[PDB]
Protein backbone atom coordinates (compact mmCIF):
# COMPACT_ATOMS: atom_id res chain seq x y z
CA UNK A 1 0.00 0.00 0.00
CA UNK A 2 0.91 4.21 -0.11
CA UNK A 3 -0.15 6.73 1.95
CA UNK A 4 -3.44 7.32 -0.36
CA UNK A 5 -4.61 3.98 1.19
CA UNK A 6 -3.96 4.73 4.72
CA UNK A 7 -5.16 8.46 4.41
CA UNK A 8 -8.48 6.79 2.99
CA UNK A 9 -8.90 4.16 6.28
CA UNK A 10 -8.09 7.59 8.23
CA UNK A 11 -11.08 9.11 6.50
CA UNK A 12 -13.20 5.96 6.85
CA UNK A 13 -12.45 5.70 10.68
CA UNK A 14 -13.39 9.49 10.84
CA UNK A 15 -16.76 9.07 9.19
CA UNK A 16 -17.49 5.55 11.30
CA UNK A 17 -16.61 7.77 14.58
CA UNK A 18 -19.58 10.18 13.83
CA UNK A 19 -22.83 8.46 12.86
CA UNK A 20 -26.09 9.35 13.13
CA UNK A 21 -28.37 7.28 15.66
CA UNK A 22 -31.97 6.12 15.05
CA UNK A 23 -34.30 7.36 17.08
CA UNK A 24 -34.02 5.61 20.48
CA UNK A 25 -35.92 8.25 22.53
CA UNK A 26 -39.20 7.05 21.51
CA UNK A 27 -38.55 3.43 22.95
CA UNK A 28 -37.61 5.14 26.15
CA UNK A 29 -40.83 6.93 26.45
CA UNK A 30 -42.66 3.64 25.45
CA UNK A 31 -40.54 2.41 29.00
CA UNK A 32 -41.50 4.66 31.06
CA UNK A 33 -44.96 5.02 30.13
CA UNK A 34 -45.57 1.68 31.04
CA UNK A 35 -45.33 2.46 34.84
CA UNK A 36 -48.17 5.39 34.55
CA UNK A 37 -50.09 2.31 32.49
CA UNK A 38 -49.64 0.21 34.93
CA UNK A 39 -50.23 2.62 38.54
CA UNK A 40 -53.94 3.39 36.03
CA UNK A 41 -54.13 -0.22 36.00
CA UNK A 42 -54.26 -0.80 39.50
CA UNK A 43 -57.48 1.40 39.97
CA UNK A 44 -60.09 -0.50 38.30
CA UNK A 45 -61.30 -2.89 40.38
CA UNK A 46 -62.95 -0.24 42.74
CA UNK A 47 -64.85 1.90 39.78
CA UNK A 48 -66.19 -1.16 38.45
CA UNK A 49 -67.49 -2.36 42.06
CA UNK A 50 -69.44 1.38 42.25
CA UNK A 51 -70.51 1.23 39.32
CA UNK A 52 -72.14 -2.49 39.58
CA UNK A 53 -73.14 -1.36 43.11
CA UNK A 54 -74.72 2.09 42.44
CA UNK A 55 -75.58 1.54 38.81
CA UNK A 56 -73.59 5.18 38.29
CA UNK A 57 -70.00 5.68 37.38
CA UNK A 58 -68.23 7.13 40.16
CA UNK A 59 -67.38 10.75 40.33
CA UNK A 60 -64.50 11.58 41.97
CA UNK A 61 -61.67 9.80 43.78
CA UNK A 62 -63.58 9.97 47.05
CA UNK A 63 -66.67 8.31 45.50
CA UNK A 64 -64.50 5.36 44.23
CA UNK A 65 -62.68 5.13 47.90
CA UNK A 66 -58.86 5.88 46.23
CA UNK A 67 -56.00 7.63 47.98
CA UNK A 68 -55.78 11.42 46.71
CA UNK A 69 -54.89 12.19 43.16
CA UNK A 70 -51.68 14.14 43.87
CA UNK A 71 -50.60 11.07 46.65
CA UNK A 72 -50.49 8.45 43.80
CA UNK A 73 -47.20 9.05 42.47
CA UNK A 74 -44.23 7.23 40.95
CA UNK A 75 -40.88 7.67 39.66
CA UNK A 76 -42.08 8.99 36.50
CA UNK A 77 -45.78 9.87 37.35
CA UNK A 78 -46.74 12.43 39.69
CA UNK A 79 -50.71 12.05 39.42
CA UNK A 80 -54.14 9.97 38.89
CA UNK A 81 -57.42 11.13 38.51
CA UNK A 82 -60.62 9.73 38.62
CA UNK A 83 -63.14 11.78 36.96
CA UNK A 84 -66.76 10.09 35.60
CA UNK A 85 -65.53 6.37 35.17
CA UNK A 86 -62.15 8.21 33.47
CA UNK A 87 -58.74 6.92 34.91
CA UNK A 88 -56.32 10.08 33.75
CA UNK A 89 -52.10 9.49 34.76
CA UNK A 90 -50.01 12.36 34.45
CA UNK A 91 -46.11 12.16 34.01
CA UNK A 92 -43.79 13.79 35.93
CA UNK A 93 -42.11 17.59 35.14
CA UNK A 94 -38.41 17.54 35.91
CA UNK A 95 -36.50 14.17 35.80
CA UNK A 96 -38.20 12.03 32.39
CA UNK A 97 -37.91 11.92 29.24
CA UNK A 98 -38.03 15.28 26.86
CA UNK A 99 -40.91 14.31 25.03
CA UNK A 100 -43.60 13.05 27.55
CA UNK A 101 -42.53 15.49 29.90
CA UNK A 102 -46.36 16.65 31.25
CA UNK A 103 -48.57 14.42 29.39
CA UNK A 104 -51.58 12.41 30.13
CA UNK A 105 -53.19 8.85 28.97
CA UNK A 106 -56.13 7.46 29.48
CA UNK A 107 -58.09 4.52 30.61
CA UNK A 108 -62.11 3.86 30.34
CA UNK A 109 -65.10 1.00 30.03
CA UNK A 110 -67.91 0.56 28.58
CA UNK A 111 -70.89 -1.80 29.00
CA UNK A 112 -71.93 -4.37 26.98
CA UNK A 113 -74.86 -6.57 27.46
CA UNK A 114 -72.29 -9.63 28.29
CA UNK A 115 -68.71 -8.27 29.21
CA UNK A 116 -67.38 -5.02 29.96
CA UNK A 117 -65.04 -4.16 27.83
CA UNK A 118 -61.92 -1.77 28.68
CA UNK A 119 -59.75 0.44 26.57
CA UNK A 120 -56.82 2.33 26.58
CA UNK A 121 -55.17 5.52 24.79
CA UNK A 122 -54.92 9.23 24.36
CA UNK A 123 -57.17 11.76 27.00
CA UNK A 124 -60.74 11.03 26.72
CA UNK A 125 -63.54 13.09 29.21
CA UNK A 126 -66.98 12.37 29.93
CA UNK A 127 -70.24 14.45 30.75
CA UNK A 128 -72.73 12.63 33.02
CA UNK A 129 -72.67 9.99 35.58
CA UNK A 130 -74.90 8.25 33.61
CA UNK A 131 -73.42 8.45 30.38
CA UNK A 132 -72.46 5.75 28.01
CA UNK A 133 -70.44 8.23 25.20
CA UNK A 134 -66.93 9.73 25.61
CA UNK A 135 -65.27 12.35 24.06
CA UNK A 136 -61.95 13.90 22.99
CA UNK A 137 -59.82 15.78 25.76
CA UNK A 138 -59.69 19.11 24.12
CA UNK A 139 -57.17 20.45 26.59
CA UNK A 140 -55.77 23.08 24.45
CA UNK A 141 -52.56 23.11 25.95
CA UNK A 142 -51.04 20.02 24.38
CA UNK A 143 -50.69 17.96 27.32
CA UNK A 144 -51.63 14.34 24.78
CA UNK A 145 -49.19 11.86 24.56
CA UNK A 146 -47.95 11.02 21.10
CA UNK A 147 -48.88 8.03 19.34
CA UNK A 148 -45.12 6.97 19.09
CA UNK A 149 -45.15 7.12 22.68
CA UNK A 150 -47.50 4.46 23.37
CA UNK A 151 -47.59 0.71 23.06
CA UNK A 152 -49.81 -0.84 19.67
CA UNK A 153 -52.01 -2.00 21.94
CA UNK A 154 -52.57 1.15 23.58
CA UNK A 155 -53.97 3.19 20.65
CA UNK A 156 -57.67 3.09 21.27
CA UNK A 157 -59.96 6.23 19.44
CA UNK A 158 -62.22 7.78 21.22
CA UNK A 159 -65.05 6.85 19.43
CA UNK A 160 -63.86 2.64 19.64
CA UNK A 161 -66.93 0.53 20.16
CA UNK B 1 -56.69 17.34 59.20
CA UNK B 2 -58.17 20.30 61.19
CA UNK B 3 -59.33 22.73 58.52
CA UNK B 4 -61.32 25.53 60.04
CA UNK B 5 -64.11 27.90 58.58
CA UNK B 6 -64.95 31.23 59.76
CA UNK B 7 -68.22 32.84 58.64
CA UNK B 8 -68.81 36.37 58.57
CA UNK B 9 -71.23 38.70 56.69
CA UNK B 10 -74.06 38.86 58.88
CA UNK B 11 -76.29 42.08 59.48
CA UNK B 12 -80.08 43.36 59.83
CA UNK B 13 -81.51 44.80 56.06
CA UNK B 14 -84.80 46.24 55.26
CA UNK B 15 -86.69 43.80 52.48
CA UNK B 16 -85.31 44.74 48.93
CA UNK B 17 -81.64 45.11 50.10
CA UNK B 18 -78.59 42.75 49.46
CA UNK B 19 -76.01 40.83 51.72
CA UNK B 20 -72.97 39.41 51.51
CA UNK B 21 -71.57 36.49 53.10
CA UNK B 22 -68.25 34.85 52.76
CA UNK B 23 -66.68 32.00 54.66
CA UNK B 24 -62.66 31.74 55.33
CA UNK B 25 -61.47 27.95 55.43
CA UNK B 26 -57.43 27.86 56.48
CA UNK B 27 -55.24 24.61 56.75
CA UNK B 28 -54.15 21.69 54.56
CA UNK B 29 -55.74 21.30 51.45
CA UNK B 30 -58.05 23.60 51.56
CA UNK B 31 -58.60 23.61 48.19
CA UNK B 32 -59.50 19.88 47.74
CA UNK B 33 -62.97 20.48 49.39
CA UNK B 34 -66.75 21.69 48.55
CA UNK B 35 -67.65 24.69 50.39
CA UNK B 36 -71.93 24.26 50.69
CA UNK B 37 -74.30 26.59 52.37
CA UNK B 38 -77.06 25.88 54.69
CA UNK B 39 -79.57 27.53 56.66
CA UNK B 40 -81.59 26.66 59.81
CA UNK B 41 -85.16 28.81 60.16
CA UNK B 42 -86.72 28.89 63.80
CA UNK B 43 -88.77 25.95 64.14
CA UNK B 44 -88.15 24.48 61.08
CA UNK B 45 -84.93 21.99 60.44
CA UNK B 46 -81.93 22.58 58.45
CA UNK B 47 -81.89 22.70 54.72
CA UNK B 48 -79.37 23.60 51.67
CA UNK B 49 -79.24 26.27 49.53
CA UNK B 50 -75.73 26.35 47.33
CA UNK B 51 -73.01 24.30 46.51
CA UNK B 52 -69.69 24.58 44.70
CA UNK B 53 -67.71 22.29 43.11
CA UNK B 54 -63.71 22.01 43.22
CA UNK B 55 -63.37 22.85 39.79
CA UNK B 56 -65.27 25.98 40.08
CA UNK B 57 -67.32 25.10 37.18
CA UNK B 58 -70.56 23.48 38.70
CA UNK B 59 -72.76 25.30 40.65
CA UNK B 60 -75.96 24.25 41.81
CA UNK B 61 -78.99 26.07 44.10
CA UNK B 62 -82.34 25.54 45.72
CA UNK B 63 -85.41 25.46 44.00
CA UNK B 64 -86.59 28.37 46.63
CA UNK B 65 -83.62 30.89 46.26
CA UNK B 66 -83.07 30.54 41.98
CA UNK B 67 -81.91 33.38 40.28
CA UNK B 68 -81.52 35.82 43.67
CA UNK B 69 -78.60 34.05 45.09
CA UNK B 70 -75.02 33.52 43.69
CA UNK B 71 -72.12 32.03 44.74
CA UNK B 72 -68.68 32.22 43.93
CA UNK B 73 -65.16 30.61 45.05
CA UNK B 74 -61.47 32.75 44.60
CA UNK B 75 -58.67 30.49 45.78
CA UNK B 76 -56.17 32.81 45.81
CA UNK B 77 -57.62 34.58 49.46
CA UNK B 78 -59.38 31.22 50.33
CA UNK B 79 -62.71 32.52 50.28
CA UNK B 80 -65.99 32.01 49.46
CA UNK B 81 -68.72 34.91 48.90
CA UNK B 82 -72.83 34.25 48.73
CA UNK B 83 -74.71 36.65 47.47
CA UNK B 84 -78.19 37.54 48.26
CA UNK B 85 -80.40 39.93 45.83
CA UNK B 86 -84.11 40.89 46.02
CA UNK B 87 -84.18 39.80 49.49
CA UNK B 88 -87.47 38.31 51.01
CA UNK B 89 -88.93 37.97 54.57
CA UNK B 90 -89.61 34.77 54.66
CA UNK B 91 -85.46 34.24 54.64
CA UNK B 92 -84.52 35.19 58.19
CA UNK B 93 -82.75 32.20 59.27
CA UNK B 94 -79.14 31.24 60.64
CA UNK B 95 -76.94 30.12 57.85
CA UNK B 96 -73.58 27.39 58.04
CA UNK B 97 -70.90 26.87 56.03
CA UNK B 98 -69.57 23.28 56.03
CA UNK B 99 -66.78 21.59 53.59
CA UNK B 100 -66.97 17.82 52.01
CA UNK B 101 -63.62 15.75 51.13
CA UNK B 102 -63.03 15.36 47.57
CA UNK B 103 -60.03 13.51 46.33
CA UNK B 104 -59.39 15.86 43.80
CA UNK B 105 -59.05 19.47 42.49
CA UNK B 106 -60.67 19.29 39.15
CA UNK B 107 -64.15 17.79 40.54
CA UNK B 108 -67.89 18.51 39.86
CA UNK B 109 -69.55 16.77 42.24
CA UNK B 110 -72.01 18.53 44.29
CA UNK B 111 -74.16 17.41 47.58
CA UNK B 112 -76.03 18.25 49.98
CA UNK B 113 -74.90 14.83 52.39
CA UNK B 114 -71.84 13.65 54.71
CA UNK B 115 -70.27 16.56 55.76
CA UNK B 116 -67.25 16.38 57.38
CA UNK B 117 -66.15 19.98 59.28
CA UNK B 118 -69.08 22.87 59.83
CA UNK B 119 -68.82 26.71 60.91
CA UNK B 120 -70.32 28.23 64.23
CA UNK B 121 -73.16 30.48 62.04
CA UNK B 122 -73.63 33.91 61.22
CA UNK B 123 -77.30 35.38 61.83
CA UNK B 124 -79.22 37.03 59.51
CA UNK B 125 -82.82 38.91 59.95
CA UNK B 126 -84.44 40.56 57.54
CA UNK B 127 -87.54 42.89 58.51
C1 LIG C 1 -69.72 9.71 44.55
O1 LIG C 1 -69.84 10.24 43.23
C2 LIG C 1 -71.18 10.15 42.73
C3 LIG C 1 -71.19 10.58 41.26
C4 LIG C 1 -72.08 11.04 43.57
N1 LIG C 1 -73.45 10.96 43.09
C5 LIG C 1 -74.06 12.00 42.53
O2 LIG C 1 -73.49 13.06 42.29
C6 LIG C 1 -75.51 11.83 42.20
O3 LIG C 1 -75.74 10.50 41.73
C7 LIG C 1 -75.91 12.83 41.12
O4 LIG C 1 -75.17 12.54 39.93
C8 LIG C 1 -72.02 10.61 45.03
O5 LIG C 1 -72.72 11.57 45.83
C9 LIG C 1 -70.59 10.50 45.52
N2 LIG C 1 -70.57 9.86 46.82
C10 LIG C 1 -70.07 10.46 47.89
C11 LIG C 1 -70.07 9.64 49.15
O6 LIG C 1 -69.63 11.59 47.86
O1 LIG D 1 -56.40 16.75 42.26
P1 LIG D 1 -55.68 15.62 41.56
O2 LIG D 1 -55.40 14.51 42.54
O3 LIG D 1 -56.55 15.10 40.43
O4 LIG D 1 -54.31 16.16 40.93
C1 LIG D 1 -54.21 17.50 40.51
C2 LIG D 1 -52.89 17.71 39.77
O5 LIG D 1 -52.54 16.52 39.09
C3 LIG D 1 -51.80 18.07 40.77
O6 LIG D 1 -50.88 17.00 40.87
Amino acid sequence: FTLIELMIVIAIVGILAAVALPAYQDYTARAQVSEAILLAEGQKSAVTEYYLNHGEWPGDNSSAGVATSADIKGKYVQSVTVANGVITAQMASSNVNNEIKSKKLSLWAKRQNGSVKWFCGQPVTRTTATATDVAAANGKTDDKINTKHLPSTCRDDSSAS
Amino acid sequence: AQLQLVESGGGLVQPGGSLRLSCASSGFRSDYYAIVWFRQAPGKEREGVSCISTSGKTTIYADSVKGRFTISRDNAKNTVYLQMNSLKPEDTAVYYCAADFRGSRLSDVCSYSSMDYWGKGTLATVS
